[PDB]
């Protein structure tokens, strides 16, 4: 337990946690740094360095399972690490798809780090996040107003305009961008006027409903201070 | 010959049957 | 009775409720898996679904009816799911006629089940309809501030702008767009300036009053709870 | 007076308030049903129309000044009526130069009386201009920022876009619109940038600063709720 | 100390205080009658007026410095105003070089005075910037999402759309102006979607949780008094 | 003959006067 | 001769100088 | 000769080396 006790001292020493903090940031800065329009010896480099840094963290994580025996993995911000961490190390030694370069996006991803492994960060999303559930019911009532009138729309609208309404999904994406007040007349309902003459009805109330519902959610805020 | 599993490759140097060169060799998904 | 209390038993059983809710999510995904550009009797079987979800909506309709009668129209969620029931059976025995398919959009009008025929949606939906009210009296100020400035607009704008302002209609459409700043400058204002050079002394007080106006309401809310 | 005491009772009952309300929004629904694309009969009927309710809110104001003087105007809501229906009358008398045609504007303008000869709408709206000089100090800051940053930007962009920023007016305009957040970015803030690179530098600050002077706004009507 | 005490007299007094006020304004609405589509001898006189009131205001600055000594570098709009006009005098006897007139610029900057020599406004703004504190945890916050993401999409959206996603700074314009809700997806996250079809996971968070997070902001004010 | 309101339908059994068919017959007026 | 002012006028009934045509004779502003 | 640092200048007057005209002489980077 000597050896043991040692890493256990290094790894909760502040010390180490701003170590990996700098060392995070300072990747973040690497990968940042990053003009597409490069395909330059640059680019190549980058992955080199996101090399060295993802292999820091795999001894980083590995030091800190050790030293959490089990304990972090019930932790959630622990294992959300342990999986970051993991996702960056797996991406780095596997290939990508050819048709998607999905795992240049889960290399990417590893930027997250800023606020699981940073202490300030953690407790404040903490908060934020212990603040939604009691908006949850909210938010499922807002999501189903949406399943509902996004059926509608689509089985209305279909014949015609199917960008924005031909399924299910883009009338989805279409009624939110409308509950945001998003070119919602002149790119949108005008142009559908033109055809169907009476669609404003549908939208206006669901206007109201939604940006009453936005409303009501700020009043649970203002309910919980 | 070719380029093992996470040897260097290059122009020249290219990956073995099954792997695709990304500055080291890696392998394609199954 | 016997029997009679047999079905009301059934009726009121939880068990019940939930299959109801439970087939009512089956008939939503099964019209929900719609997509307008099909023609491939996929609408032939589609309208069977719905034909046959209608009769058991029926079916439980008319158990529902028949258990509480006076109390079942008494309560107001109850008789508004027997109409949405009762319009979709009419949809079946009638037809669209011609020139416009209002009888389809009656068919998949059905949908709203997933909020009345819930208990929980019931009683959060009941809780902001209890809200409404009580800020009622400045929805209609701001309805009565929307007539007056839309008389006033349609009569200026009217000759030279007909399309947005023509009559009171598009006058009313495009004041309640304007609420919403959603290209209220590019595609409106700035257009009608071109000819009407003061029409700024109009809409910015215009917005300022409604804007300011609704900051109210929603204090109002914040005063109410 | 015998006379005079009539007249007053039947000012203040509230059936003759009551009537000129209905009379009102009657006289509104008759203007209302106004399509410009007409150029028909239909318009001088209208405008006959104009001429009665007009004469007849003449007779109804000349009333109100006759049972009270001093008082009636004393009143901000009753001389603001008493305003409305004089310009009404004003335009029934002469009509404007060909040029601009302000006068039928003003007998269009008319139209305030829905809020002013009615008492509901008169109370709503005093509370709200009660509330308002709680925060004229806020209105007063916020006009002086936008003064402020409109002098600068029109010292700056100026030259190479003068359509949204020639003159002191436009830039008013403008950072108003940038306020709503209507079309900042693709419609200005973006096609300024291709000249002057650095212009982000400016609005993006802006934006802060008035959006969150305006959310200080609503937080004082907040304060005067809570 | 007679002529000093005479001095500390003038500067104090309010008259002396309403007249650079008044003189300011005066100064202020002296530059601001220009359009610059003018090319006048207007610009001439534009300039000598600008002169007169800068060394009118350097006079003044020369007399508060003699009459608070250090007292006067204490206090922030005290340190303000000198700088305002400090960097008016260097302007007046300095030049743009040619490439960038940043110049001309310094010399519309001198506007500010009409807060910081205005009392009222100075405490208005003292208060106004006394909220900050309590908020600036929740404004690093915001920024701090701002860095993570700007970095992930550059190298996601950065290859095919260089002209808003090609750098970090072209993406933290876009990403802030996604926060106002102008023009997303009619302006950007549309025509992305034609290349990167699941972008909109992407976006929808974001909007979601800067906007989620906004309030959360506004309701600290809230919650601040 | 002819399928009345509500009866099934196809091409060789049509609906009766006044109807219209979408895999069963509907009624094209009260 | 000619319509007075407040007096009716239309294409054949014409306003006396000064005074323009809205179904009756109206002043120009002076 | 030329306008030294401050004096007027104008089409006929121009500024010595290393100043520019703006209705008087001014210093272009010292
Ligand atoms: C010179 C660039 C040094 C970094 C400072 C510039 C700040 C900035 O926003 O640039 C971007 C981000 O840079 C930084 O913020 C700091 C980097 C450390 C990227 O610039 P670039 O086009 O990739 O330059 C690389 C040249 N091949
Ligand atoms: C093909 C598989 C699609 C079924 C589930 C797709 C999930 C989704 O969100 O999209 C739509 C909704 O699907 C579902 O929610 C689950 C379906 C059970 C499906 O649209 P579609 O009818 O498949 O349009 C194309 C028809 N060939
Ligand atoms: C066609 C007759 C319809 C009269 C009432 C229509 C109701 C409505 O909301 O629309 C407009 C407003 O009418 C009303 O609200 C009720 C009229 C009293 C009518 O516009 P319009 O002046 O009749 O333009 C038609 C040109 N000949
Ligand atoms: C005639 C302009 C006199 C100033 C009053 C105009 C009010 C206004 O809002 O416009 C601008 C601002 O004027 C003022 O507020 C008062 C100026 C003292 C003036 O534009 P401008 O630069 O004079 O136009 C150039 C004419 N050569």
């Amino acid at each position: 337990s000597h050896m043991y006790l040692r890493i256990t001292n290094i790894v909760e020493s502040s010390f180490f946690t701003k170590f990996i903090i700098y060392l995070i940031v300072l990747n973040t800065l690497f990968m940042a740094m990053e003009h597409h329009p490069m395909t330059e010896e640059f680019k190549n480099v980058l992955a080199i360095g996101n090399l060295v840094f993802t292999g820091i963290f795999a001894i980083e994580i590995i030091l800190r399972i050790y030293v959490h025996r089990i304990s972090f993995f019930k932790d959630p911000w622990s294992l959300f690490d342990s999986l970051i961490v993991t996702l960056s190390l797996v991406e780095l030694f596997l290939a990508d798809v050819e048709g998607l370069s999905v795992l240049r996006s889960f290399r990417l991803l590893r930027v997250f780090r800023l606020v699981t492994a940073v202490p300030q960060m953690r407790k404040i999303v903490s908060a934020l996040i212990s603040v939604i559930p009691g908006m949850l019911s909210v938010i499922a009532l807002m999501t189903l107003f949406f399943y509902i009138f996004a059926i509608m729309a689509t089985q209305l609208f279909g014949e015609r305009f199917p960008e924005w309404f031909g399924t299910l999904g883009e009338s989805f994406y279409t009624l939110f961008q409308v509950m945001t007040l998003e070119s919602w007349s002149m790119g949108i309902v005008r142009p559908l006027m033109e055809v169907y003459p009476y669609a404003w009805v549908f939208f206006i109330p669901f206007i109201f409903v939604v940006t009453f519902v936005m409303i009501n959610l700020v009043v649970a805020i203002c309910v919980d201070a | 010959y070719c380029q093992k599993w996470m040897w260097t490759c290059d122009s020249e140097r290219k990956c073995c049957e099954g792997m695709v060169c990304r500055l080291w060799c890696k392998k394609k998904l199954w």
